[PDB]
This record gives C-alpha cells, structure tokens and sequence, in this order.
C-alpha cells in the first residue's frame, strides 16, 4: 500500500545480513555480499543492554507484606487500607505503561538514528564519486572491487584515487 | 471524490453456491499496510448491518460462510454456504478519504428454475406511457415475483 | 521445598522484573503489581523481512 | 557497481507498543512483566511457613483438641490457614484483639 | 449494548426545514466521531455529515454543504440533523451511525474516518409539495408512505395493488 | 529579533498551506501555488491520534470512594488518611506534568524531524539540477512546469532528463 | 581504542573554545582562531535553564508531618502506615531515577542535535567552493581572509563570489 | 514582602579595604543571582559585579575587576562585596540589587542577565584622604557627607549654604 | 557466597556420552551468562560454551560445535554440559565459569563476554577406550587417574614413581 513520505528512507529490512544490526551490501565486478558493522553493533547492544538494566534494576524493594486483616467493625481502617493498595496499582499501571510505550518509542529511533548515522558517514566520504540513488543506495562512477569496498567501510575511502575516472562518467551517455 | 463502483448488479445462485462480489475503486485504498475498506449488509426493509471490516474481518457475530479479499484497488466479498435468510443488497464503502463513498449495491435474488407467471403476474422467474409496474420482492419461499402493470 | 523471595497465595514469583500481574497481596521483595498484560520492551530494529501488501 | 547501507530483518514476531503505534513488529524484546507463578507456597527466606490444615491461628494457639498433631517449628516466615480452617475457639465467646495477635506470630524466629 | 434512535422525520414541502434527532445509548458517546447517512427510496447509500467528538470538526458532502447543520450534545447524548431548504432530492430515509474511531482528530476534511460500526434504524423524510391527504382491494392517491411497492404517480400521490389504513390522514376502508 | 542559528533551518509557517500539515509550494512559468502532503499529513495524524489516546486511556480506575469520617479521638487514622491522599496527588501532580511537558517537547520534535526528511527526500532527488538556497527553498536550473513538479512530489522525478539543460546553466551569467 | 561509526562524526571537544558551547574554528592567511555561537550559546543555556526548573518546580509540597506514634496494640495500624511510607518510597526513588536518566538522555542528543544543526547550516552556504572532510570540517578552494570567514558564521555567505576561483581549484593537481 | 538592606560603608583611605552586607527578606535567597550596583555623587548608574545563586559563578565590570570580591553566605541570606585598594574613583553610592531569573545558568561570562527587580535603600563609601575632621549661617569645612547641594572643594572637604549638626565628628554649632 | 560446584566427570569409551551439571550457589543466577571451560591435562585453557541468562542463546567453540549441548534450569539454579560422541581430544577437566556481565544480550555469535569472575573447582573427564583396571613402592598400570605426575604410557595407562590405594577399582598395596 501507499506511505506518508516522512517514512524512513530506507524501506525494508535485511533478512540477509545475519552478522549484526546495521550494515552493508555490494554489487560490483566480483559478486554479491552482505558485512555488518561488527563496531556500530556491539557499541548499540551496549547502550540497549544498559537501558533495559535501567528500568529494571532502579526499582527498589523493601521486603512487604501487603495484607492485613479486620473486623466487622474496621471497616473504615479496611477501606482506607483498599484505597492506598489500589491507589499505588492505579500509579505503577500508568508508569509501567507510559515506560515501556515511550521507551520504545526511544528506542525504534535510536536505530533510525543509528542507521542514518551510518549513510552520512558514506555519502560523506564518497563525495562525486557516487550517486544517491535512494533506499540508502549509492552507484559507484568507477569500478571498486574488495579493496574499495572494504575501504568504504573501513572509514578509509580515497577520493582523489578514483575522482579523475568518476569525472568522465559523469559525462558519457 | 474516491469513487466505489461493483459488479455485478444483481446475482443469482442457487441456495448453496458460491458467490463473488467484485469491488473496484477509484484508485488505492491501502494505506500502511491497512485497506481501509468496509462492507455493509442490507436485508430489504432494514437498516445496513456491517459485515467485513478492513477488507477482510467478521464483525460482531458473522456466519463463517463470509469472506472478504482484496488490495489496493479491488476487492471482493464472498458468499459460500449460500443460504436464504442471507439475500440482500451488498455495498462496498471505502473510508480512507472524506466524503466515504459507497458502492452502487448489489442485489441478491436466489435463482431457481423459471416458472410463468399468473394473470397481476403471479410468480414468474426471472401503448406508449399509459402505464407504470410495480413488482415485488422474493417472497421467504416462493423465489419467484408477483409483479403488476397498470 | 523450594525457596522464594516473593510469595503469594497463588504461588511463588520471581524477582528478577520490576512488574507483575499475579497478585495484589504479597509477602517479601516484591514486584509492582499492575493491571498490565504485557510490557514488551523493544530491544532491537523494526522487524520489517517484507513491504508487502504495504 | 552499488553499495547499501541497511538493516537487520529475522523471523521473528514479537510486537511491542510505542506510543505513536501500537502492535509494531520488532526483531528483539524482553518481557518485563512476570506473567507466571509457580503453584507452591514455598520457603519464605531459609525458612519454611507455619501451616496449619484444619485449625485456624486461634485453634492451633488456644490448643484446640484437633489442631494438636501440629508438628509447630521452632520458627517460621509466615502462616498460612485453609479457607477450611474453621476449627477454632470451641467453644463460643469473643477472642479479644484477635487480629493484633495474628499479626504478631506472623513471622517469629 | 449499543443502540441508536432516529426521530423527527417526516414531510416538509420544498425550501422548509428539519431537524433530525438521535439518542444514542450502550456507549461513550462523548469520543467518537459520528455520521449521518441517507438512501433516497430505491437508491443506494449517500454519505451525508460528520462531527468529530469535541464537536469543533463539521463536515458534508458536497450536496448538503451549505443547506444542513450537524451537531451534536454529549451531556444528552444525542446526535442532531438540521436540513434546511429541502430540495426534493433529499428525501430519502436518514441513517445515524457511529464512526469505529476512538477520538479522531479531524483536523482535515479529507483525512479517513474510521467505518460505520452501529446504525440507527433509520427514519424517513419526505420532501413534497403534495399535500398529506387521505388514503382515498385498491388503495390509490394517498401521502406519504404507508400489498405490492408502491409507484409515486407524476400528481404526485402513491399508489399500488393488494391481494385500509393510513397512518398520516387518519381513515379506515 | 536576532536568534540562535541552531534554530530549524525553515524559519516560518504557512497560513496559506490549509489542506494539510507539511507540503510544498511552487513558482514556475505558469503560476504560484501551495501543496498539501496528504500522505504524510494522514500518517501523522494517525500517530498522534495514538499518543493522544495512550496517555489518556492508558490509565487505570477502580471504583473508588475516598472520603472518611472519624472522631475527636481518632485524629492519629484522620492524619494517616491525610498523607495518603497528599502523598498522592503529589505524586500525580508531579506526573501530570512532566509528562504533559516532556511528550509536548517530543511532539514539536517529530513535526520538526518530519518536514526535515521532506526536505532530505527532495535534495536527494533533484542532486545538480537545483540551488539549495535556505528556508528550505530550491531554485531550479531548468523549466519546471506542472509536471516536472506534481513529480518532484510524487518521488518520481527523472535526474536525466533536465540534467543536460541544468548543466549549462552552472555556467552561464 | 575502536569505535562504532554511528558515533558523532566530530570525536572530540575543544577545550579551546572556551567563550561559549557550540563554535568555530578557522586556518586561513591571516591566523589560526576559535569563535564561539554566543546567539546559539545563549539560546541553548535559555531552554536548559528551562528544564532544570521544570524538574525542579513543577514539584508539588503540602506541609506533611510524617510520623505516627502507636503502641504494642495497634501494631496492625503502624504496618499500614509502614507500607503507606514505602510505598512511596519506591515510587519517587524510581521516578527520581528514571527522570534524571531520560533527562540526561535527551539533554546530550539536544546538544548533539544542536552542532549538527550548525554544520547543517555550513554545508549549505559553501556548496562547491569547499570540500566536507570530516571531523565536520571543510577546507576552501579559495582563499577566505577575516571577511569571508567572519561571513560564512554570520550566516552571510556569498557563493557566486569565490565560486569562479573554487571551480578551477577542483580541477588542479 | 521584600527586603533588602546594605551596610558597612564609609570613609576609606585610597588603597585600603572595605566590605559590604546586605542582608535579604522576603524570597527565597539562594535561588537568585544578585548583583552590586553603583553611583559616583551625582553620575550615573555602575553596574559592578554579578555573584550566581550556587556561587560558582562570578563576573565584574571591567574597572573592578581585580580589586572587588563579591560572595555570599545563603546560610545567612546575606551578600557581600569585598572591595580592595579602593581608589577616589570608587567613591559612590553602593545599592544592592536582585536579578529577576531564577536559577540562571552564569556558565559564561557575557550571557545576558534578568533585570532588577528590587534594590537596596543603599549604602555610600566615600574613599579620600581627607580625613574625618569637624563641621568647622554658614556650616564650611567638614568630611563627609552630610540648604543646598554641597561642592566638594579641592581641599578635600565639603561646604555649602543654608537658609548645625555633624555626625561623623560629633559636634553643635 | 559465590560458589560454584560441578559433577558427573569421568571415563567413558569414545563415541560415547556425558553429561555434566553445575549447581550455583551464592548469587542470582538467572541474570547471568555461564560458560563451560576445560584444560587438556598439561595443556592450556579451552573456552568452550556459553549460554545466555534467558537461555535463547547457546554459543560453542569451533571444536564442539555439533557434539555439545550447554543447557540450564534457573528453577534448579544448575548449568549442564551433555557432551556426545566424545574424542580423547576431549579429554580434560571442565570449569564451570560465570560471566561479569549482567544480562548481557547475546544477540550475536561473536560480540563479545564479560569477564569469567567465578569459576569451578572444575571436574576432570577421561575419554578412553582403556578399560578401569586395578592398580597393577613402584605403581604401574592402572586407570585412570589417580609421588611424581605420572606419563600415560602408549598402552594407555598411567605409571609414575614414589619415594597404594586406587579409588576407581578398589585396591590396597
Ligand atoms: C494487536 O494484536 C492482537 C492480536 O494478536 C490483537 O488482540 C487480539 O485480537 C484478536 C482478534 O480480535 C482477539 O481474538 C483477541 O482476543 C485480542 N485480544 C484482546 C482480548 O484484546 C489486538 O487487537 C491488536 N491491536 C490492534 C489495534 O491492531
Ligand atoms: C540465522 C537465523 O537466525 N535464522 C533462523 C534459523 O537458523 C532457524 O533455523 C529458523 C527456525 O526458526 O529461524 C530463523
Ligand atoms: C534454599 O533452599 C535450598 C534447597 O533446600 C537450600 O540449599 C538453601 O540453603 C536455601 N537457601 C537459603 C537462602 O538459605
């Protein structure tokens, strides 16, 4: 179906890359291939790991003993004794449930972020050498095998290297 | 103005066959994943009763006999275990966009054998401006029509 | 037999979440009981394998 | 001669609420509710309940004649009686400040 | 459960005015959008009105806009058609029915409404400028509705087979 | 007056964009004109609807009757109960608001990141073809006409076609 | 040590730049200089200062006087007065925790955001006539005295200008 | 409501040392910054030096800066400026003022502050090597102040007219 | 405090199986990753399996996996190893370890582990087709294990020195 345009660039998922979170994928003269940022992985499974200590281990825990017991005649002390128990259920509900559903709200957009963090980082390097071309795509003016592939993603892209052959291209038919 | 247009008119099925009722529509009525698309049942005399929603969902209490189907631009609501209590006139809605439009409606006769009428024209199935005829619908046995022409 | 840290008359729960949903009254270091039915906490990436029938 | 950059898609189908949609499809999560309970009343700390079948507190303490094969420890966390346990004061009068004493042998050492 | 109550159908002749009731019972009136349909006799079905629950949202089709005024009043929980100016075109039967959305926000007059999950039982308004006259075994020249379906003749008055008594013009034959 | 230049880089609103809340707008040879994103209007709206609706019914509510009558000789229980109920609107208070503040600051935030990734769609499209110019403002260096344009918003727009004409006009006077 | 590549593109901080929080730097003909943001300075401490009082202020405060005396006979009493306590003792320390967690979250994206919208801004104004080189830094293909430097922070940068001279830069060895 | 009082002015020899109170009522003192003000006998209004709330922040107009301390004690509600080597060019009259902004962030020396909501009756420091001498009908030859407006002489005291009782010197004409 | 013991080591025929427990003592057990770890007699240290809190999650050393099945019971507070077809490579003694990390999302097969912070006072396995012999002062021929460290002889038992009481066959010298 159709989409609000303020949809994340980047359609879809990668059932593909099985390495890692975020991560990379080439088409060039030698084959195919998936790589996940091993680096930008474990850094998020750390951050994500501490959030959800966070909400968990931040409760504290004082050893209670909910209930009590009265007489046919403390009823009003057993009604007052009602309202703080169901006062604090009507109180933790509300934040157990607000937490989670803003947390991940947090959460989905960490990724987004991280993600797009990542497609900066690329369309930063290859300056004129690339087209952006959509779905977080860039095609390449000029050949680039296993080493200019493995360097794009190394943070160590040369661009006077292959900007003189990239130039014509971005000429020719 | 998304405009819901259905064929066919009318249909006729013999009380136990299927039943495919197609629905196009102006254009795409999906949206993030959701086909924001309604059926509406009408039993002759009363108000609509909903049937399917989001193109294919059993409201309330439906019979299993019902089946809605479709994407994008067409879809399909489906008798199957056609039984009688269940003629009536079958409207497609969408609602993705305000104005909700509907479907023209399709009508549902139960079709048996022919049998001539009796002069009035009692039971059949299925001078210039002087006169002006008045039919009938499917009686709750019968399945065929006492039609009249003055 | 068993030990516990948080009983009920129902029977015994864990602790190792801040939240639960099997008991009012109870007798040690306790979850918070709330009226919740699920509380998922996303971890990882929108699941999204396909576009399809978007 | 492309490269993408991308994500993660599994097999799994666990959903998860945000707060701008609900029922979203994730490829990671963790409960953070306990949903289950294990059907035993089981040892508080170390220490094991004081449980008393037939005989409610009262029976059990005054020495009802059938609260007495009750092999009483020499500590426990907490009591637990019977909806059953109606074997109680005998015979009829009022047990003064009942409940003060309840929750007083609640949990001894 | 939920229930809904048209009323204050009826003839008007052309140019007068209306205004349609519905109860509404078995739900949270006060947080749902709500519709006004109608169905010329024999015709199909015309999306005519809805008022978003806060009530600052009014909107109509096309062929109302202008002429009706839809409102509404949570404290009695009900529902209110105004037609003005009644165009023989709109007679038809009017149906009250309820938005399955839960509080949508109708910032816009072509943004999606939810379906239409309850219906009223619907209440019938004849605009004509024929005069509510007696029923005068054949029943001919009698107005307005109340054995075959009858035929609306050109004079103006309905007509038809059986094989007496009116409603409106109290009689009996 | 003067203001930081970490300020959203589209510096006003548009009365004149009535159909929607994020859009375009045009001058061409052929006329000016404002654009609604219904797609993503609609999209929007329906997430919004949704935190509107979470924080507000995800709340929990037993049927309760505080309120407690006791004597000059229980003012000891009359204090207790006192706390209780201070306790907890203090508690709610302090929840109201931070939340009402804290989801008011993320809301204004998804707007903003919203028309951002509009404005990223569309640069990405039209690479050379166009000045990017600020307030979120491109000038075309080539004729645009209503084509052109209705496509540029559909995110079907051709980078060929105008290129070759475009690339003489980064020359020019 | 190593790094995930989702993290901010400018490593460090400048202890240099001491008049403000976010700034520039420029080597050019003339000398090396910081130069701090004072308009995006202030702006930034005016919605920090805002947010701290919130957290503070927003905190509701009844004269309480916690604290109940009973005696060995009321000991049923004194419990629910005890769970009453750390009740809510368990709800503020973990809002008090959680609060501050979430808070220092987003105040150091706020913050993040805010340079990345600086940088944004730059990368506007000088489109061909530097290059984007990371660590958010761009070199000139022109010379760029006080005046053009001083230009590109007031938000006041002319592109035509030294375009001519930056077009045949990217040409030379 | 509020109150603010300065003291410990006087006569002072060039060089030498001098420090002022001023003690607050009326609002909540150490949440407010404060600052010292000053007017030379018949010149304008100096703003002199600004102390924040905590206390770790303080700044001073250029012509202190180096021979003024400002401080406080929020303990006592009271603050303080602690003036060395005072030259003639110090002498004036010394008001006690309060910023209008709570809790603001002094993280910078040039930031902007609130405005002055409530001053000090004031306290004048007269500095002169002139010393303390008699009232010496015309009342001629004193040191200090205290009928018209005297005019310091170039001896170093003040006379003037009227038409006598010193309190520096004691003494009665 | 923490304590750690295994059990169910042994000699057993290659091809063969076994299965080893570890009962955990002295901390919380379900929150965190375990490993199993061996040491060849004589030889280093051998990392071998880990398993993640929740029990999702089981990763093994190149030269098991397949053979080995790590496994846990919280409700038992015990971790297994089941081994299968055995090799005598196998042969070695097997630490129980705890990983430092609390939670630790092992997402992936290869991000990294805490520290091993607890270990086992680890249980020896023999795989041998050798057969549990007697003893057979000099000591020769027996096994398997149980003065100086003996040398498996090519027979495939052991021998030593000492300048006697078997434990497997009972005996007495
Ligand atoms: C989220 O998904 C679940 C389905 O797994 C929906 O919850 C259930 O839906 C089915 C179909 O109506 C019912 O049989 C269950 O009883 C529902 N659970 C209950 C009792 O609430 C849920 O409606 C989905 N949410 C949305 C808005 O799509
Ligand atoms: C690589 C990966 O994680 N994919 C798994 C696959 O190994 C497993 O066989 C299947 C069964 O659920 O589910 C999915
Ligand atoms: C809990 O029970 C086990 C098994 O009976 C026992 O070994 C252990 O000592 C108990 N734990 C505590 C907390 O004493």
């Amino acid at each position: 179906g159709l989409f609000g345009a303020i949809a994340g660039f980047i359609e879809g998922g990668w059932t593909g890359m099985v390495d890692g979170w975020y991560g990379y994928h080439h088409q060039n003269e030698q084959g195919s291939g998936y790589a996940a940022d091993l680096k930008s992985t474990q850094n998020a499974i750390d951050e994500i790991t501490n959030k959800v200590n966070s909400v968990i281990e931040k409760m504290n825990t004082q050893f209670t003993a909910v209930g009590k017991e009265f007489n046919h005649l403390e009823k009003r002390i057993e009604n007052l004794n009602k309202k703080v128990d169901d006062g604090f259920l009507d109180i933790w509900t509300y934040n157990a449930e607000l937490l989670v559903l803003l947390e991940n709200e947090r959460t989905l957009d960490y990724h987004d972020s991280n993600v797009k963090n990542l497609y900066e980082k690329v369309r930063s390097q290859l300056k004129n050498n690339a087209k952006e071309i959509g779905n977080g795509c860039f095609e390449f003016y000029h050949k680039c095998d296993n080493t200019c592939m493995e360097s794009v993603k190394n943070g160590t892209y040369d661009y006077p290297k292959y900007s003189e052959e990239a130039k014509l291209n971005r000429e020719e038919i | 103005d998304i405009v819901m247009t259905q064929s066919p008119d009318s249909l006729a099925v013999s009380l136990g066959e299927r039943a495919t009722i197609n629905c196009k529509s102006s254009q795409s009525v999906t949206f993030n994943y959701k086909n924001y698309l309604a059926w509406y049942q009408q039993k002759p005399g009363q108000p609509p009763k909903l049937l399917i929603y989001w193109a294919s969902t059993r409201e309330s209490g439906v019979p299993d006999r019902f089946s809605g189907s479709g994407s994008g631009t067409d879809f399909t609501l489906t008798i199957s275990s056609l039984q009688a209590e269940d003629v009536a006139v079958y409207y497609c809605q969408q609602h993705y966009r305000t104005p909700p439009t509907f479907g023209q409606g399709t009508k549902v006769e139960i079709k048996r054998t022919v049998a001539a009428p009796s002069v009035l024209l009692n039971n059949f199935y299925p001078q210039s401006g002087n006169s002006q005829e008045s039919v009938t619908e499917q009686d709750s046995k019968d399945s065929t029509y006492s039609l009249s022409s003055t | 037999d068993c030990n516990t840290t948080c009983q009920t008359p129902k029977g015994a729960i864990n602790t190792s979440l801040p939240f639960q949903n099997i008991h009012p009254i109870t007798i040690g270091k306790c979850p918070k009981y709330v009226k919740s039915t699920k509380l998922r906490l996303a971890t990882g990436l929108r699941n999204i394998p396909s576009i399809q029938s978007r | 001669d492309t490269l993408c950059i991308g994500y993660h898609a599994n097999n799994s189908t666990d959903t998860v609420d945000t707060v701008l949609e609900k029922n979203v499809t994730v490829t990671h999560s963790v409960n953070l509710l306990e949903d289950k309970h294990n059907g035993k009343l089981c040892k508080l700390r170390g220490v094991a309940p004081l449980h008393l079948g037939k005989c409610n507190i009262a029976g059990w303490i005054l020495g009802n004649p059938e609260c007495e094969s009750l092999s009483t420890a020499s500590s426990w966390s907490y009591i637990v009686e019977t909806p059953s346990s109606d074997n109680g004061t005998c015979y009829p009068g009022d047990f003064i400040d009942y409940e003060e004493l309840r929750e007083q042998l609640s949990s001894v050492s | 459960q939920v229930q809904l109550v048209e009323s204050g159908g009826g003839v008007v002749q052309p140019g007068r005015s209306l205004r349609l009731s519905c109860a509404a019972s078995g739900f949270t009136f006060s947080t749902y959008a709500m519709h006004w349909v109608r169905q010329a006799p024999g015709k199909g079905l015309e999306w005519v009105a809805v008022i978003s629950y806060d009530a600052n949202y009014k909107y109509y089709a096309d062929s109302v806009k202008g002429r009706f005024t839809i409102s509404r009043d949570n404290s009695k929980n009900t529902l209110y058609l105004q037609m003005n100016s009644l165009r023989a075109e709109d007679t038809a039967v009017y149906y009250c029915a309820k938005d399955s959305q839960l509080r949508s926000l109708l910032y816009f007059e072509w943004l999606s409404q939810g379906y239409f999950d309850y219906w009223g039982q619907g209440t019938l308004v004849t605009v004509s400028s024929a005069s509510t006259k007696g029923p005068s075994c054949l029943v001919k020249d009698y107005f307005p509705e109340p054995t075959f379906p009858a035929v609306l003749q050109s004079s103006g008055l309905y007509s038809l087979s059986s094989v007496v008594n009116h409603k409106p013009s109290n009689t009996k034959v």
